[PDB]
């Protein structure tokens, strides 16, 4: 339940 | 209390992030990326590290999907595949950045006892002074990954300025965050406005003040 971190680095 | 410089380093909600500090840490972690993907990118150096009957609270080494570089992760949950109930999935916290994945234990080894020596990187925090504009919009979150430029090593100066107690546990978390989280000023000092983020979000519809 917008708990849960994300990253989406560039290449 | 003073300043620091920080990357935003993974991003739930304007409510709910993480960030690194910059610094002989910051290096240290990166230099430790680097180790770790040339250790563990060889199968000799993985058989050394066969993982076996994992737990939850383990820290181990994984692969991230997106870089697939090798980075320090939590076990926070693990459950049966359902398709094979041979096999388990794995929810991983990954404790430098901030972000959760589910995995394989295919992708996950036992981390070399050196790895450890690093202190944890990623601090979980909060943005002071905003509620949202209703749970947070899409388009709130998207706005505060834009601001903060999260995954893309934009500094920004962050302050703390308060605390406040966790929210109830509704899923399995970190052993860490089961401590008040602290809430942060942050400020782009290459932004051209005399704003930080928070009254950015608020004086643009993104966000109330609290």
């Amino acid at each position: 339940d917008q708990g849960r971190g994300r990253r989406r680095p560039l290449n | 209390s003073k300043p620091m410089e920080v990357y935003v380093s993974a991003v739930a909600s304007p409510t709910k992030f993480w960030v690194q500090l910059i610094g002989p840490q910051s290096k240290k972690l990166a230099s430790m990326v680097q180790e770790m993907t040339s250790y563990y990118s060889s199968a000799e150096n993985r058989a050394k590290h066969v993982l076996t009957a994992p737990y939850v609270g383990q820290i181990v080494a994984a692969v991230f999907k997106f870089d697939e570089k090798w980075y320090r992760a939590e076990i926070v949950d693990i459950m049966p595949n359902q398709y094979n109930p041979k096999e388990q999935v794995i929810d991983l916290y990954f404790v430098d950045y901030g972000d959760s994945e589910y995995i394989s234990p295919a992708d996950i080894c036992e981390l070399r006892t050196d790895f450890l020596t690093l202190r944890f990187q990623a601090v979980e925090c909060f943005l002071a002074n905003v509620k949202s504009t209703i749970t947070w919009p899409k388009s709130s979150i998207a706005k505060f990954e834009e601001l903060t430029e999260v995954a893309h090593w934009r500094k920004l100066i962050a302050r703390v300025v308060t605390y406040k107690e966790r929210p109830r546990a509704t899923t399995a978390v970190s052993a860490a965050a089961k401590t008040p989280l602290p809430g942060v000023e942050l400020f782009d000092p290459a932004d051209n406005s005399e704003l930080n983020i928070a009254d950015l979000m608020i004086t643009q519809g993104f966000a109330l003040p609290l």
